[PDB]
């Protein structure tokens, strides 16, 4: 039908403040977010793809994506995660 | 079992693998570039949903709203780094009066 | 012994990095030298070249009686020196009051089952007590001037600060001979500091390197590591070589069960919290 | 009588719609305007309320932040009070 | 219409940019200011609008205008 | 001692704040001392600055005999004073009797295994009985109308009305030396008031705070704590020091057990109660 | 102590139930709590000698169970005059918790009129479950019987009446309330066996009775 992301959001929202709630209108420019944010990361993935004559996609694109896109800190935590996720899921 | 149950993550691996799949960036897809992209989301959407709660918390107010959005984001350097160029509804701007305009 | 970070800077290390590594809490090469390259990365101005040339120049200059014979027996003697002992129990078991003994009993000659070294105390629920180290002291007959003397004292606000007094610690204790560094509600402030449940691997490594640097003074130094623990930890376990349970008896008297040890059984013993001391069972 | 200064209520106003995130155009005329500009590029246009409401915080949005600049400029020439040279050295460093 | 855009809405978006002083040719100025601007997003949310080929403007024609001339807009998806 | 929260004001705390303080039901000092920040952020008017000037200024300033020989002997002579001790049993065993005989017998010398002090009765059951306190101290001669005198009662509507007279227990035992504190039904008012599910943290919290309160007025007065719980805790297992498990033998006399004790073994004695006292069964 | 008139229960509550006390009697259906609640109607009207109050009743029914000619029969078994026992008996049936709560202010300012040693209140328990009946409403029927049970002891002292209260095992703040537990179970026929489940006078212990269409009187196999 159509699609969001406000059941992850407010699964995510109730791990960090499980008494905190979110209005329709905030929810709504969450979804706006990770949308503009998958937009980004998967677009400069695709990009290195090309540049390198590759037709994957894999974490190492994902990965390097985020370290250009992402400022300081934010890729640090975020790379560290990436590969935390992807280190629990392999096994 | 699911993808994301696997991966630790709230995220939809699957969802997220299909996305990038139909979403022409690439002939293929690995199978853990949906999981990186998903926790990078998911983290992402973790920092700002902490910081935002913050400032619901001080407002007194149980629910997130778009103010607290904006007020998380653009008093965070690197988040406001991030969503420079992004607009916000609803969300007004920080409080700022240059020193010059002030009495005495 | 300890390796402070000024002699880092004649390396190449140029000094800005190094007040920045002591902003951090790093104050010696030693604290520099056994850390791996991302420690250094997340200090604010600190690159990872100047962390891999930190590293390299680093690796190129890189039993005490409780008081209570009942507790003593219980622990053959009394505290291992060079190794930690964690004591879990209820609140109000006498963590507390062990420590404000043991902050006395181990300036005590090593023929009376002490260390004959001065005693540190980091405290992080306000309960420390000088007159208690007094009432110790002239309990078994040592100056209790002398044991506020031998203790150097700092109340730890936070985990952050809770790690950075043992570097001071680390410091100081090369100047004076010790014997006991206490740590009182040390797992508190990991619960109040970092109450998210999100922090939780952050609390885990903030403490993590609280206690390599426990085990590192205890080796260093052969000082006895006492922390107090409130149940409202298994990775103590490993790290903690003997772990006693306390639970109180009624009146001023406790008793101390040990719920694990790789050494000792599990067996108990009786003791009593008495105004002077922390002192035998007398029912 | 009481009067306040000349800047006191200024100031005030400053930070009461810094404080406040409701939009600051009137409803009607703004999409009046909308609609009228709509024409010159086609016929027919009907508009959906989410459209115009999202043209109007976009809008709002964007003066507010040439209103930042436009003041940074008049400061910069030792000025409090804004004038047209001051939103047009603005759009000029903005690319506008 | 554009005079409909008045004087005192204009201090008020001029209030929420700190300002606290302002010229009397200030208003003119910036209602021109604002039919470039609008004029521009409309004329890109419509081109959206008629490859759709539809007679009414979303308000994903609009975010995608915005998105295209780099002023992305959350909240309206 | 006490603290009264009067001193907190020459700190530079406005009046206000002590005022809201003491609306919330903190009077001492050692009140607002014994508490961490978020305690006085949530009482209405006080911000985090003013709780922060208030913990900081305030760091600044800061065996009774059962009567039943039998049940004395299963203590070994009686409560020990300066601790909790808790007596679980079915309803009707005489939690409630028990409570008013020791409000008598505290004041009982020492010699006859008494405290020489004065009873407490908070009271949240309606189960309050002057005559019954008038019985006991007419059975050990002690005179009833002191009895009363040397008890201060009021009812405990609720677990924040219960928590509050403690407060006013505290300040009151100050004036009169006290040896004996009955909380009657103390669980009862945290099932009755906190009803619901979801606000089950909300009893513990509260009940935690009343715990911590009466271990604390144990410790500063030297009295008994006795409070009734009726089961349709283990919370107060760490908190008590020893438990009575008490059932009914028919007629008026009753079974006593020790189903949990640290110090005491699990046993049992046999006591009654009888129009006069608590006193030894007679079969 | 008001007999109950079956000495099996007489002896089983040492002689009757205390004036000025809440008795309550939980058990299955059909056990004869009604019965007993009959029953007694005439026996408190009975002299103390036979082991009554000398008092007056009150019946406050909730489940439609009030029988005069109960009340005649007891009366006459024990030779009162029923009508008198009709006449003693103010009966009122209380339609909710509500009105169960509100006939007890009538019944107070009555209380004090004429003396009285029993009030009944039969299926106590089940206005609270048929009135309140969702489960969020829980909170209104227990807050509302917590101020009933209250009402109840008050004029328990008040009058040195006694207060008989009626449950059904298909609140627990009333067994240390109720001064009087009898636990009920049904024997085969009209012959119910009891049992005491808690009493503050009595012994746990049981004892066996019949309801006969005079009385509750013992059971006589």
């Amino acid at each position: 039908r159509k699609e969001s992301y406000s059941i992850y959001v407010y699964k995510v929202l109730k791990q960090v403040h499980p008494d905190t709630g979110i209005s329709s209108k905030a929810m709504g420019i969450m979804n706006s977010f990770v949308n503009d944010i998958f937009e980004r990361i998967a677009g400069e993935a695709s990009r290195l793809a090309h540049y390198n004559k590759r037709s994957t996609i894999t974490s190492r694109e994902i990965q390097t994506a985020v370290r250009l896109l992402l400022p300081g800190e934010l890729a640090k935590h975020a790379v560290s995660e990436g590969t935390k996720a992807v280190t629990k899921y392999t096994s | 079992k699911t993808r994301s149950s696997r991966a630790g993550l709230q995220f939809p691996v699957g969802r997220v693998h299909r996305l990038l799949r139909k979403g022409n960036y690439s002939e293929r897809v690995g199978a853990g570039a949906p999981v990186y992209l998903a926790a990078v989301l998911e983290y992402l959407t973790a920092e700002i949903l902490e910081l935002a709660g913050n400032a619901a918390r001080d407002n007194k107010k149980t629910r997130i709203i778009p103010r607290h959005l904006q007020l998380a984001i653009r008093n965070d350097e690197e988040l406001n780094k991030l969503l420079g160029r992004v607009t916000i509804a609803q969300g007004g701007v920080l409080p700022n009066i240059q020193a010059v305009l002030l009495p005495k | 012994g300890p390796q402070p970070i000024s002699r880092l800077e004649q390396c190449g290390i140029n000094a800005n990095d190094v007040k920045k590594l002591e902003e951090a809490g790093f104050h010696t090469v030693e604290a520099v030298a056994y850390a791996p390259k991302k420690e250094l990365i997340n200090i604010k101005g600190i690159s990872e070249a100047k962390a891999d040339k930190i590293l390299a120049e680093a690796a190129k200059l890189v039993q005490i009686t409780t008081g209570s014979k009942e507790l003593d027996k219980l622990l053959q003697g009394g505290i291992e020196t060079g190794s930690i002992t964690e004591m879990f129990g209820e609140f109000r078991t006498g963590k507390t009051q062990i420590c404000h003994t043991l902050a006395v009993t181990c300036q005590l000659p090593i023929d009376r089952g002490g260390g004959e070294g001065k005693a540190m105390y980091i405290d992080t629920e306000g309960t420390f007590r000088p007159e208690r180290l007094l009432a110790v002291a002239e309990r078994y007959g040592l100056s209790g001037s002398d044991v506020l003397d031998n203790v150097a004292y700092a109340r730890a606000f936070n985990t952050d600060h809770q790690t950075q007094l043992l570097y001071q610690a680390s410091a100081m204790m090369v100047e004076s001979r010790y014997a006991l560094l206490i740590v009182d509600s040390a797992t508190a402030l990991y619960r109040t500091d970092y109450s998210g449940r999100g922090e939780l691997s952050a609390r885990q490594m903030h403490l993590a390197r609280f206690l390599r640097m426990l085990l590192r003074l205890a080796d260093e130094f052969g000082v006895a590591v006492v922390i107090t623990n409130q149940v409202v930890g298994n990775i103590i376990a490993h790290a903690s070589t003997t772990r006693l349970y306390l639970r109180k008896g009624r009146g001023e008297t406790r008793i101390c069960k040990i719920y694990d040890s790789p050494c000792l059984p599990e067996a108990e013993a009786m003791f009593a919290i008495n105004a002077d001391g922390v002192g035998d069972a007398k029912d | 009588p009481h009067r306040y200064r000349p800047g006191t209520v200024a100031l005030r106003e400053i930070r009461r719609y810094q404080k406040s995130t409701e939009l600051l155009i009137r409803k009607l005329p703004f999409q009046r305007l909308v609609r009228e500009i709509a024409q010159d590029f086609k016929t027919d246009l009907r508009f959906q309320s989410s459209a115009v409401m999202a043209l109007q915080e976009a809008c709002e949005a964007y003066l507010v932040g040439l209103f930042e600049d436009t003041n940074l400029c008049a400061i910069h020439a030792k000025r409090v009070t804004i004038m047209p040279k001051d939103i047009q050295l603005a759009r000029r460093i903005r690319g506008e | 219409n554009i005079q409909g855009i008045t004087k005192p809405a204009i201090r008020r978006l001029a209030r929420r940019g700190g300002v606290k002083r302002i010229s009397g040719l200030i208003y003119e100025e910036t209602r021109g200011v604002l039919k470039v601007f609008l004029e521009n997003v409309i004329r890109d949310a419509v081109t959206y609008t008629e490859h759709a080929k539809r007679k009414t403007v979303t308000a994903m024609d609009v975010v995608y205008a915005l998105k295209r001339q780099g002023r992305t807009l959350y909240g309206f998806g």
